[PDB]
């Protein structure tokens, strides 16, 4: 898909969920 | 404990 | 979720419940991979030890779902499957080795706030995140301790472990085609996935891209989060090659 994995309630309008940063954070 | 779905999936 | 938190709304919208249709319940988690096709483990559909073998005409998919037993009207969306596809080469009889089943839904369902799917990774892709250390994410409605259910969808961020630790930590013969992940007791932190939540998606966010791709499917584990054991989870990209042929020889 061309829109797979872009969330609509948070990439799709910049926002980033609660937990998220953890992961980013562990690569 | 689910809560009954419309039987138009049946 | 064992030790895992309260998804946010739209946290995960390629979030599936495999449901039962009678007895109406829960029997795992899924993915929604395209508007046709929910990809979940070989095991929810087949595994003869626990007697389980289901035909199409067994299961809904109940997909846009926060809540677990409510019947979220004008939110989640319930689908028929058309087809099931489970590996050939599934191995329940020993390890459970390539455990991976498509279900192509009878009709295309419409993706909303609450319904859109995942990518599923590539060559480069898996390369790049799948390595120890690096947290991947985890999510359903299954069992809060090994031995309740969740009001909510659960989440929780865990560690992949290296090869060495997964294989030291079971008397099953680990393939290629399967990595574990969660934190070892020393590490503080815990979690693990747990009866529910099988079938359901291991994903994670590329740093490269911004976009969450699914590493892993909730393969099996002994228990839910014991020290010194680990969740097992089937390689995606390794099978991928099976999701393509499969997906572009009758999918839509
Ligand atoms: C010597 C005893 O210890 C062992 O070595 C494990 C034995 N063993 C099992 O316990 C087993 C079998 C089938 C299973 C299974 C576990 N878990 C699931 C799916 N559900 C869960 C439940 C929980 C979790 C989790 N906590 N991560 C994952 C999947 N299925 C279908 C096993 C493992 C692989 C293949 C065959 N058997």
């Amino acid at each position: 898909e061309a829109d797979c994995g872009l969330r609509p309630l948070f990439e799709k309008k910049s926002l980033e969920d609660k937990t998220e940063r953890e992961l980013l954070e562990s690569y | 404990d689910f809560e009954e779905i419309p039987e138009e999936y049946l | 979720i064992v030790e895992g938190s309260d998804a946010e709304i739209g946290m995960s919208p390629w979030q599936v419940m495999l449901f039962r249709k009678s007895p109406q319940e829960l029997l795992c988690g899924a993915s929604l991979i395209s508007d046709r096709w929910v990809l979940t483990a070989a095991h929810c559909l087949l595994y003869p030890p626990w007697d389980k073998n289901f035909t199409e005409n067994d299961l809904l998919v109940r997909i846009g779902k926060h809540s677990r037993t409510r019947y979220e009207r004008n939110i989640e969306k319930i689908s028929m499957l058309e087809k099931i596809y489970i590996h050939p080469r599934y191995n329940w009889r020993e390890n459970l080795d390539r455990d991976i089943a498509l279900m192509k839904l009878k009709k295309p369902v419409a993706f909303s706030d609450y319904i859109h799917p995942v990518c599923l990774p590539d060559r480069e892709t898996a390369a790049s995140l799948l390595q120890a250390g690096y947290k991947g994410r985890v999510t359903g409605w299954g069992n809060l301790k090994e031995t309740g259910q969740p009001s909510v969808l659960q989440v929780v961020n865990l560690p992949i472990v290296e090869r060495p630790v997964c294989k030291d930590s079971t008397r099953i013969r680990i393939t290629d085609n399967m990595f574990c992940a969660g934190y070892k007791p020393d590490e503080g932190k815990r979690g693990d996935a747990c009866e529910g939540d099988s079938g359901g998606p291991f994903v994670m966010k590329s740093p490269f891209n911004n976009r969450w791709y699914q590493m892993g499917i909730v393969s099996w584990g002994e228990g839910c989060d014991r020290d010194g054991k680990y969740g097992f989870y089937t390689h995606v990209f390794r099978l991928k090659k099976w999701i393509q042929k499969v997906i572009d020889q009758f999918g839509e």
